[PDB]
């Protein structure tokens, strides 16, 4: 029911990345954000894959392109939403997942930087970091990834996808 | 120091309503995320419902959605579970617990919870 866009870091080029961000940007809403909108057109799904054969699905808000949460295998993780409407809305994402978590924090930079123990500007971006970020997000579902590395991997995703589509 | 006690359980008929109470002593319950779990005869401990400390996130198991309703009352230091349209499949011992893993506001995994109560028994007959 939600639009899915694919991207892989395996054999990734400047073109494939640019086309990917173009595809994401082409789904962002431009009409004045109404309230009580159809739930089916509130979110876009970004299915990320890497060399390591791992795969995760990010959930992006159509209004601002920001990550509201993600799916890794049979588990789903959401940032704490800001309001009741957003809270109710995210209960319609990844609804058949058995393991379901809402973090005790929102997905904003100040918080993610505090968690990663570093600032945005110092966090190396690129295809190589996004490779590692995708694994880190995946292996979080199996207890492998620690919270600072997770928080760091979110920043890489948000900057390379959300920020990249936003301008 | 927190101590959780479940009450409200008993014998009912199918289609009936029932309201459970997770009462706390030792600390304020409004300072926790509170979940209900249950264990039916011959079955594993099952996630049922959770309410976040912030009170805006709730979550339910698929088998209880539309039927069960979680809510909190700090006036009494209690978290409720309204159970409607009860069926024999709901027969179980109902436990409540506090979310003990500070990374999550809500979880369906029992490992993320601590300070489990004794449990209150709910039996739905047909």
């Amino acid at each position: 029911q939600y639009p899915i866009i694919n991207f892989t870091t395996a054999g990734a080029t400047v073109q494939s990345y640019t086309n990917f961000i173009r595809a994401v940007r082409g789904r962002l809403t431009v009409l004045p954000n109404r309230v009580g909108l159809p739930i089916n057109q509130r979110f876009i799904l970004v299915e990320l894959s890497n060399h390591a054969e791992l795969s995760v699905t990010l959930a992006l808000d159509v209004t601002n392109a920001y990550v509201v949460g993600y799916r890794a295998g049979n588990s789903a993780y959401f940032f704490h939403p800001d309001n009741q409407e957003d809270a109710e809305a995210i209960t319609h994402l990844f609804t058949d997942v058995q393991n379901r978590y809402t973090f005790a924090f929102g997905g904003n930079y100040d918080r993610l930087e505090q968690l990663a123990g570093n600032l945005r500007e110092n966090i190396e971006l690129g295809n190589g970091p996004l490779e590692e970020a995708i694994s880190a997000l995946y292996y979080y579902s199996t207890g492998g990834t620690q919270l600072p590395t997770l928080a760091r991997s979110f920043i890489i995703c948000i900057q390379m996808i959300s920020e990249a589509a936003r301008f | 120091e927190v101590q959780l006690v479940e009450s409200g359980g008993g014998l009912v008929q199918a289609g009936d309503s029932l309201r459970l109470s997770c009462t706390a002593s030792g600390r304020t319950l409004g300072d926790y995320g509170v979940a209900w779990f249950r264990q039916a005869p011959g079955k594993e401990r099952e996630f049922v419902s959770v309410i976040s400390r912030s009170t805006i996130i709730t979550d339910y198991a698929d088998s209880v959605r539309g039927r069960f309703s979680i809510s909190a009352d700090s006036a009494k230091n209690t978290v409720y579970l309204q159970m409607n349209s009860l069926k024999p499949e709901d027969t179980a011992v109902y436990y409540c617990a506090v979310i003990a893993n500070p990374v999550y506001a809500t979880s369906r995994n029992s490992d993320d919870y601590g300070h489990w109560g004794q449990g209150t028994q709910v039996t739905v007959s047909s």
